[PDB]
């Protein structure tokens, strides 16, 4: 897997 | 007083148990300090209690591999033995990307929260962590978070200690950097580094990029990662989306040495691989190495160019310092370990 608040 | 809460580790990102309400019910909070809204409503229902208030925005989070929306709430929320009486709260009605969790405990820096709310796109939302400081609850206003590296599906290894640190996570001393000045790594929690491989190769060259634990990889700019898959002899692999070593190469591979604060950090061969006997969650193979640095999918160069993610802070203590707004690291008893 995750990428998390690009 | 300050206060701490166990983690669990679930691989891909590591959960808390979280009460919302009066009485409360508990939801799995995914621990991001990449993002700042907290929310629930990706499995269980929202539980409304005596202690929930409407309030009048809705909100909307968009992140690198999911999103979420719904509406705003104000609840208690339990943390170990802390309690926030009216944290703002989110309650999705559509998310996705949240396979095996609730919702995510947001805590990033607030800033990241000016915007996730409509009407009132300019308001921000304090953060659990921000709330258990202004009420009174903690000394300070700031968390340090503790991971470990893992060889089961789902290890309570991990604690968040909100207003201190604790000792007993970590070995030396901690180093501190300042939020770097910029941006957009700034808004996050965002410092500068340099990573270099083995001796004598550059990986990243000093710049800006972000610490996250709601990021699974440890990401790297485009440019990075070419020069990471070239150091390492790495390939492609289609089975995990991982790069991957040949026995030989994982003989071979060498520590990648990120500079931080003034600092050497060493992250080991065993550090830069998935755990092996967990290679079936991730796709892959036994008795197969796979890679855990990746591409962070853009080039170095604008100004948030690497991410430290949950599979490198398996290896360093943490601490998000909102007070002093800083960063600090430091090496554990798992730093070293050779579980992978």
């Amino acid at each position: 897997x995750v990428v998390x608040a690009x | 007083a300050a206060g701490s809460v166990p983690a669990t580790n679930q691989l891909v990102d590591y959960v808390v148990n979280v009460g919302v309400g009066s009485p409360a019910t508990t939801y799995s909070l995914l621990v991001d300090t990449g993002s700042s809204n907290t929310w629930l409503g990706a499995d269980k229902s929202y539980v409304k209690t005596s202690t929930s208030s409407a309030t009048s925005d809705k909100v909307s989070v968009t992140y690198g591999s999911g999103s979420f929306s719904g509406t705003e709430y104000t609840d208690t929320v339990t943390l170990g033995s802390l309690t926030i009486p009216k944290q703002s709260i989110g309650v999705a009605s559509r998310d996705s990307g949240f396979d095996g969790v609730d919702g995510i405990l947001g805590v990033g820096p607030v800033d990241l929260t000016v915007g996730t709310l409509s009407p009132h796109t300019s308001t921000s939302i304090p953060t659990v962590t921000d709330n258990l400081f202004s009420q009174g609850t903690i000394p300070t206003n700031l968390l340090a978070v503790s991971f470990e590296p893992t060889t089961s599906e789902s290890s309570t290894n991990g604690e968040l200690t909100f207003g201190a640190t604790d000792s007993s996570k970590y070995t030396g001393s901690i180093t501190y950097t300042p939020i770097t000045s910029t941006s957009p790594a700034s808004a996050y929690w965002g410092i500068n580094q340099s990573i270099r491989y083995g001796s004598s190769t550059s990986i990243l060259s000093s710049t800006a990029g972000i610490v996250d634990t709601g990021t699974t990889l440890t990401l790297i700019a485009s440019d990075a990662f070419a020069k990471y898959k070239k150091a390492t002899g790495a390939v492609a692999d289609n089975n995990t989306g991982l790069l991957r070593l040949t026995t030989a190469q994982y003989a071979n591979l060498q520590s990648l040495f990120f500079t931080i604060g003034g600092q050497t950090f060493e992250l080991t061969a065993n550090a830069q691989i998935w755990p092996r006997n967990l290679n079936t969650a991730i796709g892959g193979s036994a008795s197969s190495v796979y890679l855990i640095v990746g591409d962070l999918g853009s080039d170095s160069g604008e100004g948030l160019d690497f991410i430290n993610g949950l599979t490198f802070l398996e290896r360093f203590y943490s601490v998000y310092d909102t007070t002093n707004k800083r960063l600090g690291l430091a090496t554990t008893s798992f730093t070293t370990a050779t579980s992978n």
